[PDB]
């Protein structure tokens, strides 16, 4: 529900961070 | 996934970085 | 400058808006 | 791809749904 | 309101349009 | 209370991003 | 750039919590 | 606007408080 | 569930706006 | 410490400006 | 200048993140 | 400082550790 919604908008950002120029793939599944 | 294994506790950057392209 | 980083932190967060389920793929590049 | 396409002008969220999985 | 309505369950994109002006 | 705190942080950047020039009216109460 | 924006995304988080319980119009010209 | 007064010098919080309803 | 850390997320974020040109120190401890 | 403090509660923004430097 | 003050915003953000239980100081002045 | 330092050019996650307590 909304707090796996709102942690999800965190790890976006924490992986943006982290990968830099490799970038990520978010997948929820 | 990663909302599984993070959202739950939390993950370090280095956790984190398993995630990377 | 750092313009093309801040932009990518903004979009990111977009794409995790708009993605939904599905889910996204960030590549630079 | 993305940065080039969005950040000098703003992309529509309909626009970046593009980059959706 | 919109805390009641989106805190609790996750809002699509159109239910927080009734937001919009 | 904090978590409605923090959810209503993320419901105006949602806003933002989903009215576009239309702009919004976040009222909490 | 899309500054404009990008700036504009931080106002309403700035507005958000500055006005706390009293909400606020965000209307862009 | 908010935008043509605030994003080139920064309004501080008092500031910002004029546009609170 | 990683509310503490989500929490001290927003809470640097608001540090960062109300202190200013003052900056500050977040020290979890 | 701010966590204990303003993680349960919210603290205010004067609250908030104890921190700064 | 808002440049600095947007750029910031997404630097606290950052050292949040990369700092962990340290925390940081941040002291743009 | 900080801004002058990683606002000009992209601070890398060392770079950045340098401002951690
Ligand atoms: O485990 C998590 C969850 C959300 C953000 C983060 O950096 C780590
Ligand atoms: O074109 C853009 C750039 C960054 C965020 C966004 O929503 C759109
Ligand atoms: O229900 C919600 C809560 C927060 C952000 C969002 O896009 C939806
Ligand atoms: O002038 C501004 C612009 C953006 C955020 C803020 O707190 C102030
Ligand atoms: O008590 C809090 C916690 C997080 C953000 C904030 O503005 C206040
Ligand atoms: O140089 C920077 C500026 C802002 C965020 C960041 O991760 C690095
Ligand atoms: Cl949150
Ligand atoms: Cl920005
Ligand atoms: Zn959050
Ligand atoms: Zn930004």
């Amino acid at each position: 529900f909304v707090n796996q919604h709102l942690c999800g908008s965190h790890l976006v950002e924490a992986l943006y961070l982290v990968c830099g120029e490799r970038g990520f793939f978010y997948t929820p599944k | 996934g990663i909302v599984e294994q993070c959202c739950t506790s939390i993950c370090s950057l280095y956790q984190l970085e398993n995630y990377c392209n």
